[PDB]
């Protein structure tokens, strides 16, 4: 009724992007701590049942086709489908090593008219990337897709070179510690909280000096979404 | 710490 | 802990921006079926027990000074705040009668560094306008405790039946009026979502807005969960 | 039905 059928043989894939080194003539720096993001992500969504996959370093080429694919599989014995995005990117832009694609034009492979074995079923896009850079079918296409922003729209996101990025180790800790008792929106209000009070920025350069981070959660879900059943 |  | 606390003496404001009819030179026709919405919205936060203001066809300035005005009270005693805007839009876009408005000046007015008897606060901003032309067929960041219940995706066209009133508003009273003494506030939005996309098609005599749908987007800056009930 |  009011929740997602989350008992199919499967819980889904987990396609996670771990985009660290970029093309020398992009001129975007390398993401120290992003394969720390990784591995958490692999082994948080791994205890949550997801056939997860890990994808280092792909050109923006690699990404479309590897998206297309994916969309063209079978997933009709699947609950849902999870893609984490590791990388630069601007308001509705994503990163690949050589240069940027559109969110838009992945996450358009999953609509529910052209991938008709996820119709109905939930779409998580979780996005550690930039948005910017200030500091501080009888129904729709568009329905049952959720994206966990790590940052608000038009705001930098923050990744620290040690510990990983903020929201994404704070996004697998809530998972670790309530995945198997909060419905999904109120694990993601945790992650906001966390995110919010516990990470502060630490500069030399005062312009980017004890600067403050709240994600964004953008739902389009039409049920609830517990990971357990 | 770094931005993304 | 987990929740935001509602128990102040004052739910908090519900201010209603209600534009109906826009002056000539800007082109844009008048919004039939909005007058349903406005009164439908003021019974529904009257019964949460929210002050409600109903303010109708104002022009750009009227807003920008309006919410100014609002954001400079003293919210002290107040739980949270709710401004609902109902007009014409496009992305990022609200409609004044002869103009538009930013999304984002509206809301700076409430960031926690500018409104200081909110800080901590959730404030809630229910948008009815289009988001486009698409169809479907401190230690605190100053961005935190927004909450945006869009009416539609990115975008996206939104939907208002003149004799009906808007599917979002339409929906989104009949979740609050079922379900707020019960149910945590993303879990309320989430119902209105599937009211939106499974209750409601467009019928036009024009194929090209024709048998459309709309899915509604929860933008959610909260930091806590919020019940309306205490 | 009509659009904003």
């Amino acid at each position: 009724d009011n929740s997602y059928k989350m008992d199919y043989p499967e819980m889904g894939l987990c396609i996670i992007i771990n985009n660290k080194n970029f093309h020398k003539s992009t001129g975007m720096t390398s993401r120290s701590g992003t394969d720390v993001d990784a591995a958490n992500l692999r082994e948080t969504f791994r205890n949550l049942k997801y056939e997860v996959r890990n994808k280092n370093d792909l050109t923006r080429e690699e990404i479309v086709e590897l998206m297309r694919d994916v969309s063209k599989e079978d997933h009709s014995k699947r609950s849902s489908f999870v893609c984490v995005l590791l990388s630069h990117g601007e308001e509705g832009i994503i990163f690949g090593t050589n240069g940027p694609v559109d969110l838009k034009k992945i996450t358009n492979f999953f609509r529910g008219d052209r991938c008709r074995s996820l119709t109905g079923k939930p779409k998580l896009f979780i996005i550690q990337a930039c948005r910017g850079t200030e500091l501080d079918h009888k129904i729709p296409v568009e329905a049952d897709f959720l994206y966990a922003y790590s940052t608000a729209p038009g705001y930098y996101s923050w990744r620290n070179s040690k510990d990983g990025s903020w929201f994404i180790q704070s996004l697998c800790a809530m998972l670790k510690q309530y995945a198997d008792k909060l419905e999904f929106m109120h694990i993601l209000t945790r992650v906001n909280r966390k995110v919010a009070t516990e990470f502060e920025s630490f500069s030399f350069d005062a312009t980017f000096h004890a600067k403050k981070q709240i994600p964004c959660i953008k739902s389009m879900l039409t049920k609830e979404l517990y990971f357990y059943h | 710490d770094e931005v993304d």
